[PDB]
């Protein structure tokens, strides 16, 4: 969880498994992904002001 | 962490990679669908690859999780998937061979033809002719030339194809752990891991036997007037109490009776539902249709289709240089994206196959929120079955007279109702024997029990004995005969329909019992009914991440399919045959043949 008034941006290597994947690896994902704003997509990938 | 959180977070990310990337192939197929061009086929078949190559590497890499730690119940099941179904175990040659042989097969079914003898300057194709010769011409002699011509053209050079993809198949279900292919198809409704609920791939051979037994009196009586009718059109032709003749079905593989319902009408006398002339004096197009089967589907608390449903499902084909599939599909791209592709008309079954369409679309919305593994059925018939059982609720007279197309003075009566049921009977029941049958011999040549030089002589016996057709002309072990069959070429599952016919009548009763519906059970609806549409979605949004025992048994309380709504439903009918039968033998005689 975050905390007040952030601004986490970061593609950065996410640790999803047990070891420390410092590097790369299986298991080894990125937090922060591409939305892809679409007018034909409806719900859940709608934008709002 | 555990290796419960890994596999969890490795499934979570593949879902949400394979959620974008089937959304784009499907979008692409689409485009192809509805805008048929080069820049469109290229596209699709490049999206189509990467969504199989994205697919096989993530099974390749799905190996490393183990099954045997995991408490979850449904992870598991995922993980088992994954490994299962984009990984490859044949090496590279066979799984090439099976690829020429599946493209090989689909490109002679598609461009199949055969024409007049002694005159080769000009031939059709199955499709544009030969299906309106089988489904209007009355000619005995030249629909039994037709059908031998086919069969010929087509089984005796299927039939070292067919050999060689069934010897393939064999060799992947011995390469697998299961004992044979037809195992590994009859796996699909396999549960297991689940206390009270486990179920046998072999239990269902034994299933359908049991229902094809319970069903047979049915089935002989309705062969039996059936050749009672026809002795009045080809007493010569047709044994007064033998078999009749596989090329008089009205098509030509004989799955259905439908064709036959003119020729052998029980009253033809009686007023019949046009609702056809109601909607084309009354100015009723393909919107005001659409919009009715929304309001039906409001109507049964079913919630109402959005905006992306409307811009992305077409309704009429733009047609001119623009030319379209006219095959009605319904498109489940996932993403909250749902499309109906269908060439739409002003008729009563374009109403029902729209209805058919629109109950499939509701029923993939049913798990948008689920997991995109778990967005799907648990059997396969579970979904034809929701898609059918709309459009038998709305195909009822009663929703007719409602909407006021029917005329509010029209009766119901014996003659009428006895008539619709048989047509009904015709539609559904006159192939249900013959599924069986083709889902039983396919299961032998998968299994290898029929020896290979015995093939064809165990098909004409099955034919003869359990079907109780014979054959006009005889065939030896060069021809191919289920070869000419679209299931039989492209080696899709046959059972599919047989266990989709129980699930929506079993659907159907329970919703009527549900609705507190009154009088005979064939004149039923649903439309003010809200807590069957309730007992329809308790089961609509389990998917896969429930058995489909339990989910059955939320809906209908039964643990097993059961054909007794199917009788039920046809009880008055049953009764008829019985009354008409009486001077008419019932049975098949395998010692007559018409070939001398
Ligand atoms: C494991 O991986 C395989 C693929 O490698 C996945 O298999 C696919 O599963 C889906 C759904 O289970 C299949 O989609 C359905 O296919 C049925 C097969 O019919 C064939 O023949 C008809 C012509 O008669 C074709 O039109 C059709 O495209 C098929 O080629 C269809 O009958 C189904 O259509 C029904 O529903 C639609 C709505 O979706 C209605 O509009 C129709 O009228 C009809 O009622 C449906 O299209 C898909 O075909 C399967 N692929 C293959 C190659 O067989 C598994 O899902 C996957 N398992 C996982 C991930 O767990
Ligand atoms: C099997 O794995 C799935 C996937 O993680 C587990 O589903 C998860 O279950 C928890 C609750 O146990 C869900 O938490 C939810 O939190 C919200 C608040 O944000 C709360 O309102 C809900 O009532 C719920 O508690 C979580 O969302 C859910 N995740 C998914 C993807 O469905 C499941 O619990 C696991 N099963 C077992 C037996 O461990
Ligand atoms: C189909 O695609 C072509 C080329 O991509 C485009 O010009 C056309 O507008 C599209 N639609 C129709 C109906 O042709
Ligand atoms: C859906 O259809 C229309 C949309 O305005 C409305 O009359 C109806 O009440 C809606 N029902 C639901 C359940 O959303
Ligand atoms: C005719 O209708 C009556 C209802 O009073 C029913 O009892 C009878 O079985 C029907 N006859 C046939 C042949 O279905």
């Amino acid at each position: 969880k975050l905390k007040p008034f952030e601004r986490d941006i970061s593609t950065e290597i996410y640790q999803a498994g047990n070891k420390p994947c410092k590097g790369k690896g299986p298991n080894c994902y990125f937090p922060l992904q591409s939305y892809g704003f679409r007018p034909t997509y409806g719900v859940g990938h709608q934008p709002y002001r | 962490s555990t290796i419960e959180e890994q596999a969890k977070t490795f499934l979570d990310k593949f879902n949400h990679e394979a959620e974008d990337l089937f959304y784009q192939s499907s979008l692409a197929s689409w485009n192809y669908n509805t805008n048929i061009t080069e820049e469109n086929v290229q596209n699709m078949n490049n999206a189509g690859d990467k969504w199989s190559a994205f697919l096989k590497e993530q099974s390749t890499l799905a190996q490393m999780y183990p099954l045997q730690e995991i408490q979850n119940l449904t992870v598991k099941l995922q993980l088992q998937a994954l490994q299962q179904n984009g990984s490859s175990v044949l090496s590279e040659d066979k799984s090439k061979r099976l690829n020429t042989i599946l493209n090989t097969m689909s490109t002679i079914y598609s461009t199949g033809k055969v024409c007049n003898p002694d005159n080769p300057q000009e031939c059709l194709l199955l499709e544009p002719g030969l299906n309106e010769i089988m489904a209007n011409s009355l000619d005995y002699n030249e629909r039994l030339w037709a059908w031998e011509s086919w069969r010929s053209e087509v089984g005796k050079q299927l039939r070292p194809l067919y050999e060689e993809y069934v010897v393939l198949k064999n060799e992947m279900a011995r390469a697998n752990h299961y004992e044979d292919y037809g195992d590994y198809w009859r796996g699909d409704y396999e549960v297991n891991g689940v206390d009270g609920y486990d179920y046998s791939r072999g239990q269902l051979i034994e299933d359908v036997e049991h229902t094809f037994e319970e069903i047979k009196p049915l089935y002989e009586h309705l062969h039996a007037y059936v050749r009672a009718k026809l002795m009045n059109a080809y007493p010569s032709y047709i044994s007064p109490i033998g078999c009749l003749p596989a090329h008089l079905l009205g098509d030509m593989w004989g799955r259905f009776w439908t064709n036959l319902y003119s020729l052998t009408v029980p009253f033809g006398q009686k007023p019949n539902i046009d609702v056809t002339d109601a909607m084309v004096d009354q100015a009723w197009d393909a919107q005001r249709i659409f919009k009715e089967a929304e309001k039906f589907f409001v109507s049964v608390g079913l919630p109402n289709m959005t905006q992306g449903f409307w811009e992305n499902s077409m309704l009429t084909d733009p047609g001119n240089v623009q030319k379209a599939v006219c095959h009605p599909t319904a498109w489940d791209l996932g993403k909250g994206d749902f499309r109906i592709l269908m060439c739409t008309k002003v008729t009563m079954d374009d109403f029902l196959t729209a209805h058919h369409e629109m109950g499939h679309i509701q029923y993939d919305m049913a798990y948008a929120a689920q997991p995109f593994l778990l967005r799907n059925g648990a059997n396969e018939g579970f979904h034809e079955a929701v898609g059918e059982i709309m459009s038998l609720s709305a195909a009822t007279p009663k929703h007719l007279k409602s909407i006021g197309l029917l005329s509010p003075d029209f009766q119901e009566d014996n003659e009428t109702e006895i008539n619709f049921l048989l047509k009904q009977a015709l539609t559904i029941v006159g192939t249900l024997p013959f599924t069986y049958m083709l889902e039983k011999w396919r299961w032998m040549v998968f299994k290898g029990e029929i020896p290979k030089d015995q093939w064809m002589k165990k098909w004409w016996e099955m034919k003869r004995e359990i079907v109780g057709v014979v054959e006009p002309v005889p065939h030896d072990e060069t021809y191919c005969d289920p070869a000419s069959l679209f299931h039989v070429s492209n080696d899709y599952s046959f059972i599919r329909y047989y266990t989709r016919t129980l699930y929506q009548f079993q659907f159907q009763e329970a919703l009527c019992q549900a609705a507190k519906h009154e009088g005979p059970l064939h004149k039923c609806d649903i439309s003010n009914s809200t807590e069957a549409g309730q007992k329809l979605f308790n089961m609509l949004r389990l998917g896969k991440s429930e058995p489909w025992t339990l989910a059955l048994e939320n809906v209908v309380g039964a643990k097993n399919m059961n054909v007794r709504p199917l009788l039920n439903y046809f009880e008055p009918l049953f009764t008829w045959l019985k009354d008409q039968n009486k001077n008419s033998f019932v049975g098949w005689s395998t010692d007559w043949s018409p070939y001398a």
